[PDB]
This record gives C-alpha cells, sequence and structure tokens, in this order.
C-alpha cells in the first residue's frame, strides 16, 4: 500500500450549510509516503477558479486572483489528479473539509465520478490526533508545537509536507 | 500533458514561488491591503529579484482586469 498526505487551499468556505458550496479549490498539495518514508513522488497544482478569492482566504494562503488567471481548471487536472491518488490511503487533517471539496469539484465535471471514499482509504489525521491526545488542542500548529517542529503563509503542498512529518511522528 | 508542478525543474518551481510573492503584492495593492513592495523584493533570492520586479509589473497589469477593493464585489 501507499499513503498520500494531502491538503488543499480554497477560495474560502461557508460558515453555515455545505462548507464548499459556491467555493473552489485553488491549490492541491500531496506527498507520498511508503513504509514510513517520503518517496518524493509528490503532486502539486494551482487551479484557476471561476470566481474571486475571499479576502479572508487570501489572509491564510496568500494566493492571489492575479496568480490564478493563467492556471489550469479542476477539469483539466482531474484525471491526472485521480490517477495520482487512486488506491492510496489519503491522510488529511480534518478530512471532511477537503474530501467534501474534492467530491464537490468532481461532481461539477458531470462524469458520474464516484465518491473519493470509494477508491481511496480516507484517514482523518485530526481524528487520529484526538484519539491520541484527548482534551488537547490538535490543529496542525498545535501538533507542530507538541512535537517541537519548527516552521518559521500557509500552502497546500507546504501544509501536506508538514502534516506528513506530524503524522509520521504520531504513528511512530 | 502533465500539470504537476512537483515534477518540474527546481528553477521552474523557484520561479513559481517568486510569482506567488509578486502577484501577492499586486493583489494587496488592488484590495488596499497595506504592503511595502520593496520589502518583499528584498525577501526574494538575489538572482531572482530582477525576475520579481518584472513579475510584479506583469501581475499589476493583470490586476486591472479585476475589481478594486472599493468595488461592489468586495462590499
Ligand atoms: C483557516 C481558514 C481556512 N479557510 C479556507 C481557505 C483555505 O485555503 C482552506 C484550507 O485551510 P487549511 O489548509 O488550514 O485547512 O480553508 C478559510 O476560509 N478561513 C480560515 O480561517
Ligand atoms: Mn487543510
Ligand atoms: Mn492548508
Amino acid at each position: 500500500t501507499r499513503q498520500i498526505v494531502l491538503d488543499t487551499e480554497t477560495t474560502g468556505m461557508n460558515q453555515i450549510g455545505a462548507h464548499y458550496e459556491g467555493h473552489k479549490i485553488i491549490e492541491i498539495g500531496a506527498v507520498e509516503v511508503v513504509n514510513r518514508r517520503l518517496t518524493g513522488n509528490n503532486f502539486h497544482v494551482y487551479l484557476k477558479p471561476d470566481r474571486l478569492v475571499d479576502p479572508e482566504a487570501f489572509g491564510v494562503h496568500g494566493i492571489a486572483d492575479e496568480f490564478l488567471l493563467d492556471k489550469p481548471t479542476f477539469a483539466e487536472v482531474a484525471d491526472e489528479f485521480m490517477d495520482y491518488i487512486r488506491g492510496a490511503e489519503l491522510v488529511i487533517h480534518n478530512a471532511a473539509f477537503d474530501i467534501g471539496f474534492m467530491d464537490y469539484e468532481f461532481s461539477l465535471l458531470k462524469r458520474d465520478i464516484p465518491k473519493t471514499n470509494t477508491f481511496c482509504k480516507v484517514t482523518d489525521s485530526l481524528a487520529v490526533a484526538r484519539k491520541m491526545f484527548p482534551g488537547k488542542r490538535n490543529s496542525l500548529d498545535a501538533l507542530c508545537a507538541r512535537y517541537e517542529i519548527d516552521n518559521s503563509l500557509h500552502g497546500a503542498l507546504l501544509d501536506a509536507q508538514i502534516l506528513a512529518e506530524v503524522y509520521l511522528a504520531m504513528t511512530g | 500533458y502533465d500539470w504537476n508542478i512537483a515534477a518540474k525543474s527546481q528553477e521552474e518551481r523557484d520561479k513559481v514561488n517568486v510569482d506567488l510573492a509578486a502577484s501577492g503584492v499586486a493583489y494587496k495593492e488592488r484590495l488596499n491591503i497595506p504592503v511595502i513592495a520593496e520589502q518583499v523584493a528584498r525577501e526574494q533570492p538575489e538572482n531572482l529579484r530582477t525576475y520579481f520586479m518584472e513579475r510584479l509589473r506583469h501581475y499589476r497589469q493583470l490586476s486591472l482586469q479585476l475589481p478594486k477593493g472599493s468595488d461592489p464585489a468586495y462590499q
């Protein structure tokens, strides 16, 4: 088997209701792990949304609308993206967020693509962290502080690499 | 063919990051978010500052195709 530690950046999210509705993925970052080792077979893409980035979202990832204009759309990278993760165990911090966004984008392609959970094992590192450290703060930053990992703007690929180190530490 | 950025040249990937910073400055100027452009250029690898300045000019032009911070879109 193989594990893909993944993260995404978006145009934002809804405080109420379906968190992804009307928003878009603008960055996908993922790093492969096999036998607890970073293989180097990574995936990274920026995507052109059909809308503006919420200022708040920009506050988190620093990905500008100007930067996304010449980038491919989700439809254009869809298959290359699926080929890459298919069959692997996806490790995502608060998996519900990204999986919801991923399935949302796939559904927009109108290709009857099945739910990500049907062709990938989905592991929620936030759930793993909560079982491991109940009653504690388990955000990615808190976990980094816990494991004394130094990381002196967020990014999908960056957040994936960081989550990979954190997850390895958590499961070591 | 392949869009995967991770599969590209280190130089190419380095360029993408400078682009991210450059476009970021233009973005802030458009949304009226304080930013000191000169400080950011400094933060970039010396052998790429020339690239940063050109990309900054480039992205500032693209900014004109987008709404200003004072426009309805951001109301
Ligand atoms: C932390 C945070 C994330 N987001 C959205 C935009 C981010 O690109 C996306 C993923 O965040 P994350 O990688 O920290 O989980 O969630 C917000 O809209 N507001 C926030 O305060
Ligand atoms: Mn995330
Ligand atoms: Mn992130």
